[PDB]
């Protein structure tokens, strides 16, 4: 079995300045570790398909890093639509989740 | 493959004799020569050689080839070399020297709208090099690459390095256990035999123990 | 392209469930389907997948012997069956799909499933 | 008249078929699904730095010109269609010289079903490039790596990716362990892309996890080395007046030290630096000189010696020292 | 005449004969008859794990659309129609390095027998990977198999059985290799299961002693005779130092350039074999006689006779009780 | 015009021919006449028992199908024609490996004549087996064989026959020699049927005569061993009292008996039997290890031994008399 | 380039390759000429050598002559294999190939009279058995066979295109022991049982270069034979030290013997580096039976021992004049 640990629980920035996700598994995982986000009483999406691959549709801001235990999702300037918990997940096996990522604006 | 890259294709080979380079009795065909050595195998001390692995790429016009359509490039598979005119790059200088087949034959063949064909094989050459043995071992080497055309003269083919002749790769999985590689200079000549004048493109690779 | 699931059920602890999410746009004979547990205020939590071709099913070891998936290629719709669910099992099911590199990219509206009185 | 039927079906499926264009050129990008199956992990040449594998390499992908409908799904069919239609040009990046095996038949199999879903296994032996750091040697572990990917195709022309999950996307199998001196510990699979002149390539990278075993250089050149060094030892045991008696321990111990010193390297390739057996052998090369400088200060000094009173016992003491030492900060990495 | 009558046969038999299709396609699996005459079992090397294999591969199954009425006689015809037939896709599992041999020609064998038979026989000379457990070397049995599979063709596609029961392979009672010695030949039909479905599998295996006698020859004589050569050292007297020293000095060093000399032809297994334990054996009885000359020559001019006297007498005596128990417990 | 005449009679005669089918199939037996010019004898290696031979293969049938009317008597063609038609499948049975040269095109020959004659003719690097027996060696005289037969074509389709005398129909070539160890005596020619699983073969046969030269084992393996024998018995001459010096000729004899003893079985088979070469070092290694246990017994009775003066005696002439008896009894 | 196609369909529409030119007339002249590139080496193990040449045939054939393009056109190789080319082979060849890489190394050249230029880039392994009986003072002379397999004198007729000069390349090929004295060449016309055939001869004499000889086995061979001229210098008493000498000598000088002998093949006859050896193997067990026999005489003297200290390296010094004399 594979978990997967996002630290912090939660934070509180403004509008437009810099961000860095973690997010560590428990062994060896290439590539496949994606990065999910919930808006609240809405459906999850994919930002990050893959490490460091942006999808279609997401804007350029979202980046990521990936290595063979730790990954790091970056946002440079956080805006007013991006009021989500990020999910990050693993498909190197069977796929599993980690507990989520909070964030609020002042 | 929405039936008009197969109508292009029907149409660029009838009509097309393999058996003739383009610009036959006109102007010679000018063929630019790109190469990425992979990995320069062991040098052979005793045999007076070395294996190279290398993406040959080369370039030149098929005024044969123009088609006016919205598909810009071409990117078919291996199984067109057989069908269009291909140019007869033999190494001078090489002792054993085969492609890759597996899973298909390694070889890349691109066509553009205006004629522009790039051709691009992998190849593993065990090639001739002189080694000194005065002051071995404490020596370096040039060890050289040459190639040309094996029949066409000069009058009818003539070779010509491209920006990025040579380009070496990582340089540190290499099997250069007693040399480190010092450097590369590309050079072309004009060599007179009995069949004719032949133009030879020629890569050093400075050895240094 | 559009993943559609029913409507929020209300059910007793000790009964059985009968959950869909029907697909649209695409087959599912060529692509995953992906089942994701989602508790409120929590993480997510994958359940199980299955192989249409084949009809392969494997499950978390959690939920051994607690889902079971069937899967009916003439409509498009892919079915839960939640035979011994408790009271505690109060959360929302999404449906997801196998992305291009492994990911879930299509995700279903969510159903919600409620075991009160 | 019986086999009539599967007959109209192939001409069928091959009438207007162009095997010179990958299926859907105009509108989608062809993944390619593919596993490997290891029938067994040949043995790994040192010298040339490279391995040798027998897979089942297995590939798959989708076509929509090859849709039939007929009396069966799954059409098994010979292997000279698969020349007769597209096949991906997959090629390995850092193969040698793999060779597809044709006894009897070729060892290739084609399998179409019926909506457009084609299999496509070959069975491949592939001498692979493994680069490795013999720095360790002979307590040293290598990741040899195995990697694929198209050739003429870039990654807006064909995708590649594992069919199964990653982690049981690569099997190897039971029987198949052919290693002698290494030793498998596992496999792990990713995915990457690739930059070239031409273009973006997707490559598609797997790596095998050996574990050097040491119990062979243990009897061939530990053990009689560390027989050497006590054997230099006991002319500390003798008289003082026997010189040409010590003399023999002196020059036959560091003899034998320097043979062993070159023929423990003749099965290593031409390394520039040193391993570490040749630290422990130019320690315990030091060693048979420092009993032989000790025979040398007391036969130019000739009762017994305080020099061999004190070399009984400091010379299996500093060896004990040292042996401790060596081993555990080789084996405990 | 009659010339005229098989080429219009043969040419009814083959208009219309898709190669792509297996014999009763939509129907019950083809059922492939197999026999093996073994012509000479080539090298078998320790050093790469294989041995080279040469056989008279032939093959037997009944294709339907290959029936004909008229001619009353098997027509055997030339070896290039069978590119124009289906034949069975069989591999080798095992297999390193094959071919069929081409001198003059083609060197295979077809034969359309009158009820739609097929005879197809080839000479092949394979090379087959055999895993050896060199535990007991040389004293050991090896066991080395040739693993018969069909590729493309499940088991609901083809069937696999050994014509003749056990007489199916012949040849093997004659084959003299000159090193090993053929004890028993076994045949096995299995049905192994992959990925991609079951398919059938027949599997060839020998069992092959060692020849000993060359071994006693090359290494256990000399290994032996330098055990003796160490026990002149005691009939020496213990002041001549010189003589002493250098028959121990020289039987050390001998032990171990047999043992370095004998360990060069073989792989880099990680495990003693019974031959590295007898030297490793015989090294330190060699090196317990010069210690025990040390020994004397520390006890007397660092400070005799009974010493030497119960050296004498124990070390012939404790040699032999190794060699009791290494040659009854590997034999 | 003449180039046109010949092009319509080669096409006439390929015009509904069939290569399936043997000549005379339904109507007869196709006899094939062969011959053998050995252009050159490959060297007999000995440590695989094989041998190499370069061979011109000449085979001549009759094909009543290509019978022509023109104005020529012999077609002189090209190797392009001899795969459209019929061409016998002759294959070696004790063959291992052959090299059809194909430079710069291929090596072969064919000439249909008027009535119906084919003379084809191919040129082959047959490296065939042979069964060795190395329990004289190296007075041995082997005679390796060379087995060719039909492949396909039972004694009910095909008989092989020589053309000439059985006598001169392998004829070898007079510079043709890369024989170095042995020379060639002379050939002899058979004609035996081989009944195999499939049935009858008429199988043709030849064995060539050789005779191992004695005089490369001379200098490398027997004449070290008698020197080193003679070296050994220089310590009974000596002094009684220098111990040292006897021991150094007896631990270095002993040493050199046994390397040599390892060398000289190299470049060998791994035969399980000891050869006269193995009964002529052990006889010599007894004579030194017996010389050192005379000193052992000399030094163990010291305070001239008549036991020495005994041994410059006995010792030279049992030597002698083992060197009369050896090289009168294997020559 | 129309018309050029309309000519390379017209040649070779009709174009019978079964049937050589001239084909009921007289025979054809196919002229050759070779063009070393390097003998890769020369080996005594397997008595053969490599030669990497640029082959080229000449011929002339009538069908396909061309008219209007004023050019000596060059086809591609793939057109070799419809036109009619020769069927020359290397009598001693034993194994032999044309690279592949890129393309075929061949070449097609249709000058405008219907000649054909075909040229090809071949490394054979030919056979040349060697008398090693003066190795290494030795010279030898290694031969390649050229001839027609299929076609007799009646039909084809071969000849050295430019007489002596048509095997360039020999003069700077440079194998690594031997040294290329000559290349002389040879039209011989062999009868076998079929006919009369044409044949081309290419033979090289090559000394061999000896100074690694004298570097590897005659210097060591020479100066034991000093050493073991230094017992005689020692006192008679001193046993041991004199014996050490002796066996030493005895040991090295066999063990050279069988380290050298090990890298030739197994011939029957002696050579003249192992009568050289054989000749310094005497004089050293001649110097050790000399001490054994000096202990005796005395033990069972100075003037023996002033004696041999003169004799030996007085006697030693005929032979190297002997033998450097008649092997040179
Ligand atoms: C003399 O006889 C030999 C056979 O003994 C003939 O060799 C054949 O040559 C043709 C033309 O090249 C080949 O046809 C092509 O083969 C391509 C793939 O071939 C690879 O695999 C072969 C099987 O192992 C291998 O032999 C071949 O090596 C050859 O080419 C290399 C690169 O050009 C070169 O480095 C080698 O030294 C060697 O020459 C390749 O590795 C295939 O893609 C093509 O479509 C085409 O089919 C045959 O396969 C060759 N046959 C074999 C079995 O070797 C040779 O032409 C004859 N010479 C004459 C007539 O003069
Ligand atoms: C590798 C070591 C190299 C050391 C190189 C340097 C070695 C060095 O300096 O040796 C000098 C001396 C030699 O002592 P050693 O006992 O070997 O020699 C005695 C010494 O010569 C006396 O002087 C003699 O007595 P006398 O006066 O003639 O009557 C005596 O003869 P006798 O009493 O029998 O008649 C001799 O036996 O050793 C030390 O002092 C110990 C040094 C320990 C150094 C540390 C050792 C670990
Ligand atoms: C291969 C040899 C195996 C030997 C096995 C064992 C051989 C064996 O047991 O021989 C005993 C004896 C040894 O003779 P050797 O000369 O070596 O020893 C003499 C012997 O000990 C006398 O008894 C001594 O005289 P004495 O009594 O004190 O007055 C004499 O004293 P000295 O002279 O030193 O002052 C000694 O030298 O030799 C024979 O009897 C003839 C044997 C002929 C053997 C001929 C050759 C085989
Ligand atoms: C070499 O080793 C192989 C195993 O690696 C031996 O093959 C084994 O042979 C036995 C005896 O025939 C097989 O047992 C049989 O199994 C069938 C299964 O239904 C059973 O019905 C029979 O009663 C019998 O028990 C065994 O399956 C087979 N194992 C394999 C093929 O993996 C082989 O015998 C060895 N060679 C020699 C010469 O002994
Ligand atoms: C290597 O040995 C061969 C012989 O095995 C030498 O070939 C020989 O060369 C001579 C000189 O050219 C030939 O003699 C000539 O014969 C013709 C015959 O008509 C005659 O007209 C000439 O006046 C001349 O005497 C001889 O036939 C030939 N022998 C052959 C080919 O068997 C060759 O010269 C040697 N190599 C070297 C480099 O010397
Ligand atoms: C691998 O096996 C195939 C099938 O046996 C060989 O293909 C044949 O090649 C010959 C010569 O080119 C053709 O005439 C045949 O039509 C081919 N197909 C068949 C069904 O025989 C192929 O040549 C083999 N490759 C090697 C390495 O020899
Ligand atoms: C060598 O390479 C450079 C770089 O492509 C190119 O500009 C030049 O023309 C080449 N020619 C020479 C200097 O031989």
């Amino acid at each position: 079995n594979i978990v997967m640990t996002q630290s912090p629980k939660s934070m509180s920035m403004s509008v437009g300045e810099r961000v860095t996700l973690s997010c560590k598994a428990s062994e060896y995982v290439g590539t496949y570790v994606s990065w999910y986000q919930q808006k609240p009483e809405q459906s999850p999406k994919l930002l990050i398909y893959g490490a460091s691959n942006r999808y279609t549709g997401v804007p350029d801001r979202f980046t990521g890093s990936g290595s063979a235990t730790d990954f790091t999702l970056t946002i440079g300037s956080v805006q007013a639509e991006d009021l989500a918990d990020y999910h990050c997940g693993q498909s190197y096996s069977y796929p599993t989740f980690g507990a989520g990522t909070k964030l609020e604006l002042k | 493959p929405e039936g008009d890259v197969t109508v292009i294709l029907n149409n660029l080979l009838e009509g097309y004799d393999n058996k003739l380079r383009p610009d036959i009795g006109v102007k010679p065909t000018l063929i630019h020569t790109d190469m990425y050595v992979n990995s320069i195998g062991p040098v052979n001390a005793i045999n007076m050689e070395y294996t190279i692995d290398i993406f040959f790429a080369q370039t030149w016009y098929d005024r044969r080839l123009k088609f006016n359509s919205t598909i810009k490039v071409l990117r078919l598979n291996s199984n067109m070399v057989g069908k269009i005119w291909i140019p007869d790059t033999f190494f001078r200088n090489s002792k054993k020297a085969d492609a890759h087949w597996i899973t298909t034959p390694n070889r890349m063949l691109r066509i553009w709208n205006d004629g522009r064909v790039l051709y691009t094989l992998r190849l593993t050459i065990d090639a001739e090099c002189q080694l000194q043995l005065h002051n071995f071992p404490m020596d370096e080497h040039s060890c050289p690459l040459e190639f040309s055309s094996y029949g066409y003269p000069r009058e009818e083919i003539v070779y010509q390095w491209k920006r990025s002749s040579v380009e070496v790769g990582d340089t540190r999985s290499w099997r250069l256990y007693q040399f480190s590689f010092v450097g590369l200079r590309n050079t072309t000549e004009v060599v007179k035999t009995t069949s004719g004048d032949y133009v030879v493109m020629s890569v050093y690779f400075d050895l240094s123990r | 392209v559009q993943l559609q699931q029913s409507g929020a059920e209300l059910v007793k602890p000790g009964a059985s469930v009968k959950l869909s999410c029907t697909a649209s746009g695409f087959n599912i004979k060529d692509t995953y389907m992906y089942w994701v547990k989602q508790r409120p205020e929590q993480g997510l939590e994958w359940i199980g997948r299955i192989d249409p071709a084949n009809g392969d099913t494997k499950y978390d070891p959690k939920f051994q012997g607690k889902a079971t998936i069937t899967t009916d290629t003439f409509s498009n719709t892919a079915y839960l069956q939640l035979s011994s669910l408790t009271s505690e099992d109060t959360a929302v099911y999404y449906c997801a799909r196998k992305g291009l590199r492994w990911a879930m990219d299509y995700w279903g509206q969510g159903t919600s499933v409620t075991v009160s009185t | 008249d019986n086999t009539t039927v599967f007959t109209r079906i192939l001409d069928r499926l091959l009438d207007g078929y162009d095997n010179r264009l990958r299926p859907g050129l105009g509108e989608r990008v062809t993944e390619v699904k593919t596993d490997i199956f290891v029938t067994s992990f040949g043995p790994v040449s040192d010298h040339d730095m490279e391995y040798t594998i027998d897979v089942f390499f297995r590939q798959s992908w989708k076509d929509e010109r090859l849709k039939f409908k007929g009396p069966m799904t799954v059409l098994r069919l010979n292997n000279l269609m698969a020349s007769k239609i597209w096949t991906p040009d997959t090629f390995f990046h850092n193969g040698k010289k793999s060779v597809a095996h044709n006894m009897t038949m070729p060892n290739k199999l084609l399998r179409i079903t019926e909506d457009g879903t084609l299999l496509y296994t070959m069975r491949l032996t592939v001498r692979a490039e493994c680069p490795m750091h013999l720095e360790d040697f002979p307590m040293d572990a290598h990741a040899c790596p195995l990697k694929f990917g198209s050739y003429a195709y870039t990654r807006a022309e064909v995708v590649y990716e594992w069919t199964r999950e990653p982690a049981r996307s690569v099997v190897v199998a039971e029987d198949g362990s052919r290693l002698n001196q290494y030793d498998l510990l596992g496999q792990t699979v990713d995915s990457g892309i690739v930059q070239s002149s031409t273009g973006e390539y997707v490559v598609m990278t797997t790596h095998f996890h050996l574990k050097r075993k040491i119990g062979y250089f243990v009897i061939q050149t530990y053990l009689p080395c560390i027989m050497t060094v006590i054997l230099s030892q006991v002319s500390f045991w003798l008289n003082r007046e026997s010189v040409p008696a010590r003399t023999v321990f002196g020059v036959t111990t560091v003899l034998t030290m320097t043979t062993l010193s070159i023929s423990a390297r003749n099965s290593l390739p031409k390394v520039a630096y040193a391993t570490a057996m040749d630290w422990f052998i130019a320690v315990c090369y030091a060693f048979v000189f420092s009993a032989l400088i000790e025979f040398a200060t007391v036969n130019y000094f000739t009762s017994v010696s305080k020099i061999d009173r004190l070399s009984r016992i400091a010379f299996p003491l500093l060896f004990g020292i040292f042996n401790l030492v060596y081993w555990a900060t080789y084996l405990n990495r | 005449g009659n010339m005229s009558f098989v080429k219009e046969t043969v040419d009814k038999l083959l208009k219309g004969y898709d190669i792509r299709l297996r014999p009763d396609f939509g129907g019950p699996p083809v059922c492939v008859g197999m026999n093996i005459d073994i012509a000479s079992i080539d090298m078998v090397s320790e050093v790469n794990m294989d041995y080279t294999l040469t056989m008279y591969f032939q093959q037997y199954w009944r294709d339907k659309r290959l029936a004909y009425s008229g001619i009353p006689l098997n027509l055997t015809l030339d070896n290039r129609v069978a590119d124009q037939l289906w034949v069975p896709d069989t591999y080798f599992l095992n297999d390193k390095k094959s071919f069929v041999h081409g001198v003059t020609v083609k060197n295979r064998m077809i034969r359309l027998h009158p009820d739609g038979t097929v005879l197809y026989g080839l000479r092949i000379t394979t090379t087959a990977a055999c895993m050896m457990d060199l535990r007991r070397y040389p004293l050991d049995e090896q066991n080395c198999t040739l693993e018969i599979e069909s590729y493309g063709y499940t088991t609901d596609d083809i069937e696999f059985y050994w014509r003749g029961g056990d007489k199916a392979v012949t040849g093997v009672e004659r084959i003299e290799l000159p090193q090993f010695s053929i004890v028993e030949h076994r045949l096995v039909s299995r049905n192994v299961v992959f990925a991609t479905g079951a398919y059938p599998r027949l599997s060839l295996s020998f069992r092959l002693k060692r020849n000993i006698g060359y071994f006693i020859l090359q290494t256990y004589m000399p290994s032996i005779l330098i055990t003796i050569l160490s026990w002149v050292s005691f009939w020496i007297n213990y002041d001549a130092s010189a003589a002493r020293v250098a028959l121990g000095i020289t039987t050390v060093l001998t032990m171990t350039t047999i043992n370095t000399h004998l360990r060069e032809t073989l792989p880099k297994i990680p495990y003693v074999k019974a031959i590295d334990m007898y030297l490793m054996g015989c090294f330190v009885f060699v090196f317990l006689a010069l210690l025990e000359y040390a020994f004397v020559n520390y006890i007397f001019f660092g400070r005799v006779n009974a010493i030497d006297r119960w050296s004498r007498i124990v070390f012939p005596f404790t040699f032999s009780l190794f060699n009791l128990v290494y040659w009854l417990y590997y034999v």
